[PDB]
């Protein structure tokens, strides 16, 4: 079972050290041909290579930024690093881990991705979010089903996960992507049931938010 | 101690200037020019498609002409010509492989193969390294050169062929271009021949017969060319070359980073790359040098294995491919060059020339262009069998055919071996046998240990058949 | 180092029909055997995920609707027939040197009959507003196309500003798109007005679709 | 007068039966097989469209076949093997046009043309006709069989080009033959020489190598014959042979009412095939039984005319064509049936199975039908060369080439005309022109004309030039 | 001016012998590749070719008819002849001179033909036609248009001719092609008028004979 | 000697339409680089005049709508677009071999409407009653195509001995046809029997057209 985990600070002050793991398993790092590394997604962009490392010790780097990196190994407990100095607002981005294969013809492929952790350079400060429960208009004339809300104000950085009676209800659902405004982040959730199912049933939004290190549990009732 | 050598040769040198100004010289160089250069391109492709162009055609272009020239001008043995080679290819291809599976910057990695071969060349060299050169006998160099005759005239039989399957005879829709590349082989072949047996028959009278059939080679050439030219309406595989030459390295790495171990253990494939050069090149110098051919003077084994093996460390340090000294090659260079026997004559010039040429291929390429494959697979099988010619296990391969009424010069061989003779070059024939299929295999870069594990080893296990008259005269 | 050209930006194409997405090269990436280009498929909130290798190799697993062709410094590939869960970004990567780069990726999108939003509005909760903020939110949900408008209305009059939009990601089972519009007030400019409306405009129809509310009014 | 050879041979007769069980025979058979049957075929066939069918393929096979037989049985030289000629086959085209042109029944004017040979013959036959021979020299022989062996090979090679123009080499829509066609002429001949080679050079023992070498034209054949056979995608000409034989004539005509006046008058056209046939068989019956092969016992000149003629009237009775003695055909079947010089077997029983297979070619379809054309054209070519052989004027001609360095057997002949016999090879030369412009035109049946006037007359004038010690050891 | 021209006795008594004579012009005979001669074509037939003569005096004959058949030639006169013995009933025809021109690629095809002579066989004696007038069945219920009719019976040797009030009447005519029964002739002749012109207007019927100089004028008269 | 078959026997075919007509030979007529057929034309009442040598070869003067055509044992006349002039009856003829030999002849024919024979019937006139004969006419004219079928009935029973016909040549002006049976009896066998028919069956109709009479009644 091949799996790749990344994990990082969350966010990181300019001018600082980031300092960025991934654990993996289902395979060695000893074993000839495979190589494991960092590819980077900047927000609403494509993918860069960052740097990747062999069994040999052997490591590649990305130019421009080779001087800033550098990666590292922990063979016996399967993991490899990626140290990145002196920050800036430019390498805020999605890091992944991806595995690399020695193709059966040469060359190289990315085999097998981590989920990705995000990373957010900036001055500002980190902010938990107010997570507030948005149940219909008092009075409306319900009809055949009924959209129910969660709305995620005031926090920083990025990411905040939200789900919906803890992944219980997963359809209908519509989890909108973040804005920014003034160095504070805001996000929705909308949800839709038919109307026999609530205020019958119980609906509850559930945010978690790593930054601020907070879950938070918010039913949804009536006005 | 390589000082004998030096010091026998350079009197000759200012004197090899000017034993060149002969028209066979000219011929040569003509010859030896595609024969060295066809290779070069060849290969060169090959080396760029394994190692996906990290070390490519332009390069080996550049490393055969420079060495060319530079072996030519100082070396102990100027008729020797340098060139890659079918091993030092699989070499590239495994270390390519190996380099790139374990992430290692591959140019680099063979940076350091190539000081290692600086190094060993210093210690065999300073320390007697011939010495065991000196026991290299004729029944390996004839198992040897052989073996090679017989693998290059294989060779072009299959690119050949190649043709064939690549244009099939069948109707519509490709056509008509296998059968006119084999009449063109052949025509260009029967030309060579005839030329050869016209210089040495009697028709025609003195400078023009001689001089006509030591262009033997070139005439066969332009004639055999002419005709693919005239015929404009069917396509020939034409001898391409890069239209411009393109592509110092940091031995730490350039997009490494590259790990200090392995820049110690690039130690054993430089040993391995070290054994198969200087298997090669020592044989070959062997055979170019032996007593049966007029030439007993002005050469020497000592600078020739300093001066290859160090231009190919240096060339690995600069992006080039090292080379070797090539057995075919070399042999057709002396016989180029050699009178009928008669004395040979001993240039600087030809190879000078053949590399500097070689070197500027690039801007000759609007005519090299016109030059048909199929035309110079002719001259191939030609050298192929020329090749064949000072081999005395050939010859016994030979007279094993032939009644037993037909004898030799040495009246002793063949008398104390009516049936014996046929079982030592049984031998011979058993080993080639087992060498072919070593060869055969992608474990062939084990061949060089092989080679010597089969006959100085079969050369001791030897006079336990025969006695110290019988197989004496044998070599 | 090998720069890599992808085209177009961003495809949209009917269901059933056939996406081509072309990825050309700063050098030839290929032998006289083989060709090093390698196609991924990232969908929305997920890691790149291999289809092709060897430009036209399917990887194992990877649904035959999608294929890989090309050779040189020019590549394609092919999606067909296109399906709802196939919406997402297309990237290729040559693997022909170090460094490995990627192209800029194609982001492919389904083309859906024209839907209205479901439109929904949401007073402040009363609990932010115990803190002192009002939000007004406004969910349009599952229209088509992605383009609309949003007007938010302060009895009567137009507001813009302290507004921000959010589009959800085309759909990969309906190929709908929804968005979020949340105005934000103070509680007091809050309370010394009485009607807030949400109007949806959008190709699907001529009239606007409008929800409202008046403050502390039920 | 004739006697004298019917008393000469009928003695060797009943010997040469028994002569005629040796292997050497049979591998001659099927060369001499083939190399009567395609000049039969291509000869009928034009014989057949330059006449609109009235005399075709089918009767010159019966015709050659029988008068084979015939001849083979009865002949004072059994050696000699009859067939159709080009001279005759521009005769028959010119009596044919003349004919109809006119108006006469083409195939009775014929019959006459016959009857009128018949006379002849018995005249000249029984008031010693053959005299004259015995004033045919080398150097007219030399002449006639050197202007015949090169019109030979160059006839051989134009049927080639023929091929390569029906089908040259282009691109689409015909395509990918011509060069095969060339290909499997070339290596059919390569090989002929080559097992001729093998018969004479060293390799191999005894009855094995010789048997081998003596079937070299029949395992050459094979071999390519399979080449083309395993070739399945491309075409070929081959050889072809009416499917049954197809179409007593009535001197009066038959749709005539043949005119009187020209039943007599064709004693004129009578007198000049009288002349053609007499000549051609009459000088290759010269150079088959010269003394310089070891067959100098039962040979004869009178019994050939009479026969050979004498077929010749009656097989135009019959509506068949006439027949002479073959030239290049009689030669290489002599030498087929030679051993190296050594003494050459003589059967009547070679002949008479050629004769009898050129028979059977009608059932023998199926496999006559596999046997490209291009093989035979190799086998041509072969025989063309060969034919050349014993040539002493073609010897000359290459002596002229030669330097003055190398010497003949006759230290006589060179040292006497270091420069002269180069003259008197010229004259032979100019004379080889003149006959090979005569016999260039329409004007060409002129030829055995020509060819006495050149050289009797020439053979007087001669004595003018050197004398009698000189010009006589010339020939 | 390439002209043949070809004179024969018209009629001829059978068992007796033919001989046909051709004069030409334009052309001589003693021209090699020249040849003349004869080709037949009995009524209503195709062509039987007979014989051809060159200048070299060789003559080419119809097989079957080679026993009968004898060609020759005056050149100095311009003529050739062919003669037919025991002539039959059978030989009646239209004979051609026909000259054959000697065709670049060999070959022969007929250059010029005469206008040709006709010769008729028959122990007939020479007999007068009757002329029998065709009004319509008596009663015959009439309609828009009439035919009248003349037969024309028991005549010998051909031609006989046949003309309506003397050629005055000469549209909506049918003359049928004289028959031979027992060496005599049936000819008959239709004419259709108006019903309004017969029997108003009077139609007579002529038939004129040259062998027996008669001439007939029958009106046609209603039964 | 060769025979030659011409087909059809006879040919009908509209202005400016396609005449084709062919000749096959007993044996082949052709060398590999000539084929001797000749085709000759004649017009009625005229000798034949040559059109075409060697197959294919046009003789001088001979319009351009003349094609010739065949190799071997097959040979082919054109005549397009077929004119009205060109009504006439076709030969081929071989030059191969002496005897020189022709084909049976092919009559090109214009087509026109399948039309009905106008039949008129004749009792024997008087005058010939008188000497002893007795002729009945039947008249059968306008009628296309040629072939007609003439039945002659006397008192039920058909009659078929003593009959003669004669066709007309198709009339130029209107390219119908005519033709006449002329049945003759002895006066005593006329007077014997009582009821006279011609019958005229003909493609134009299924019935056949008849007419009649009684003899010495009216
Ligand atoms: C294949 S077997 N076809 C051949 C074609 C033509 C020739 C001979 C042509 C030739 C030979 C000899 C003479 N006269 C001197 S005896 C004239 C000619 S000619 O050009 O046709 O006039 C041959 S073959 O050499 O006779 O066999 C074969
Ligand atoms: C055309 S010039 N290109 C050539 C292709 C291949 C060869 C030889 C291949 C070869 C040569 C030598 C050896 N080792 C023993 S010395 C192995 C091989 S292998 O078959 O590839 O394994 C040549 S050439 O004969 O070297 O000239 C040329």
């Amino acid at each position: 079972e091949v799996k790749l985990q990344e994990s990082g600070p969350g966010k990181l002050q300019p001018s600082q050290t980031l300092s960025l793991t991934c654990s993996f398993s289902g395979f060695s790092l000893t074993t000839s041909g495979i190589g494991v590394g960092w590819i980077r997604q900047p927000s609403g962009k494509g993918l860069e290579w960052l740097a990747h490392i062999w069994w040999s010790a052997s490591k590649y780097y990305n130019t421009a930024l080779k001087s800033r990196l550098t990666i590292s190994k922990d063979t016996s407990n399967n993991q490899v690093f990626l140290k990145i100095a002196s920050v800036d607002t430019a390498d805020t981005a999605t890091y992944y881990c991806a595995r690399a294969y020695y193709g059966n013809y040469g060359g190289y492929y990315f085999d097998y991705w981590g989920q990705g952790t995000t990373l957010t350079v900036s001055s500002a400060k980190t902010t938990a979010p107010s997570v507030y429960p948005l149940a219909p208009v008092c009075g409306d004339t319900t009809g055949s089903s009924v959209t129910l809300g969660c709305l995620v104000k005031g926090y920083f950085p990025e990411p905040v996960t939200l789900t919906w009676n803890s992944g219980s209800l997963s359809s209908g659902v519509h989890t909108f992507p973040a804005v920014l405004q003034s160095d504070l982040y805001t996000l929705s959730s909308s949800v839709t049931v038919t109307s026999s199912t609530w205020p019958s049933q119980s609906i509850t939004c559930n945010v978690a938010h790593p930054a601020s290190s907070t879950k938070v549990d918010k039913k949804i009732e009536p006005r | 101690g390589l000082v004998r050598d030096i010091r026998r040769r350079y009197p000759y040198y200012l004197s090899d200037i000017t034993d060149a100004f002969s028209p066979q010289v000219l011929a040569a160089v003509i010859f030896i020019y595609f024969a060295a250069l066809s290779p070069a391109i060849t290969f060169g492709g090959l080396l760029g498609e394994k190692t996906r162009n990290q070390m490519g055609v332009s390069e080996l272009l550049i490393s055969t002409a420079v060495q060319g020239i530079l072996f030519a001008l100082l070396g102990a043995q100027p008729l020797l010509v340098v060139g890659f080679s079918g091993p030092l290819l699989v070499f590239e291809e495994a270390f390519f492989s190996f380099c790139e599976t374990n992430g290692l910057e591959y140019i680099v990695g063979r940076v350091w193969i190539g000081f290692w071969l600086i190094l060993l060349v210093v210690l065999v060299v300073a320390f007697e390294g011939s010495f065991l050169v000196r026991f290299i006998s004729r029944y390996t160099q004839e198992i040897f050169s052989f073996l090679i005759s017989l693998i290059f005239i294989y060779e072009t039989f299959s690119k050949l062929i190649k043709i064939f399957q690549d244009h099939p005879l069948q109707k519509t829709y490709l056509p008509n271009t296998a059968l006119l590349s084999l009449v063109l082989m052949a025509g260009t072949f029967f030309f060579a021949m005839m030329l050869r047996k016209f210089k040495n028959s009697s028709y025609f009278p003195g400078k023009l017969r001689r001089v006509i059939g030591d262009f033997g080679v070139p005439i066969s050439i332009l004639i055999m060319v002419l005709v693919d030219f005239f015929i404009q309406d069917t396509y020939t595989q034409k001898l391409s070359v890069p239209d411009g030459f393109k592509v110092v390295i940091h031995p730490l790495g350039l997009r490494s980073e590259f790990p200090i171990w392995m820049m110690f253990a690039s130690a054993l494939p430089a040993l391995l790359v070290f054994i198969l050069i200087f298997l090669e090149s020592q044989i070959t110098t062997l055979i170019v040098s032996k007593p049966e051919r007029k030439m007993v003077k002005g050469s020497g084994f000592h600078l020739d294995l300093l001066l290859v093996v160090g231009m190919g460390g240096v060339a690995a340090l600069f992006g080039m491919p090292w080379l070797s000294a090539t057995t075919v090659r070399s042999v057709t260079h002396a016989n180029a060059l050699t009178v009928m026997i008669q004395e040979v004559k001993e240039q600087r010039i030809s190879g000078l020339l053949v590399a500097v040429l070689v070197g500027l291929s690039i801007l000759m390429e609007p005519i090299l262009s016109r030059i048909p494959l199929a035309v110079l697979f002719g001259i191939f099988l030609y050298m192929g069998v020329t090749s064949l010619s000072g081999i005395q296990l050939f010859d016994r391969i030979l007279l094993l055919f032939k009644p037993p009424k037909y004898h030799p010069d040495v009246p002793y061989v063949k008398r104390v071996k009516t049936w014996r003779m046929h079982l030592f070059t049984g031998i011979q024939i058993i080993c080639l046998a087992v060498l072919w299929v070593v060869k055969s295999t992608p474990a062939s870069l084990a061949l060089p240990f092989v080679l010597i594990l089969t006959v100085p080893l079969r050369r001791v296990l030897l006079p336990l058949i025969f006695r110290n008259v019988e197989l004496q005269c044998l070599d | 180092d090998i720069v890599m050209t992808q085209s177009p930006a961003s495809l949209a194409v009917s269901l059933g029909q056939r996406a081509t997405i072309s990825c050309r090269a700063s050098q030839s990436v290929s032998t006289s055997s083989y060709s090093y280009m390698n196609w991924y498929q990232q969908k929305p909130g997920q890691p790149p995920k291999l289809l092709i290798k060897y430009a036209s190799n399917l990887e194992s697993g990877v649904p035959a609707r999608f294929s890989g062709s090309g050779s040189g410094t020019d590549f394609t590939l092919n999606i067909h027939p296109l399906e709802e869960e196939d919406t997402a970004t297309y990237y290729c990567q040559h693997s022909w040197e170090i460094p490995w780069t990627f192209g800029g990726g194609t982001k492919v999108e389904i083309k859906r009959a024209d839907a209205a939003p479901t439109v929904s509005i949401f007073p402040p909760s009363s609990e932010q507003l115990t803190s002192g903020g009002a939000s007004v939110v406004c969910f349009l949900n599952n229209f088509y196309p992605k383009d609309i408008n949003v007007k938010w209305k302060i009895d009567g009059s137009e507001r813009q500003n302290g507004v921000l939009n959010s589009w959800t990601d085309q759909d990969s089972k309906d190929s709908t798109y929804s968005m979020s519009s949340t105005l934000t007030l103070t509680k007091d400019e809050y309370e010394r007005h009485n009607s807030y409306t949400c109007e949806a405009t959008h190709k699907t129809s001529t009239s606007p679709i409008v929800k409202s509310f008046n403050r502390n009014e039920c």
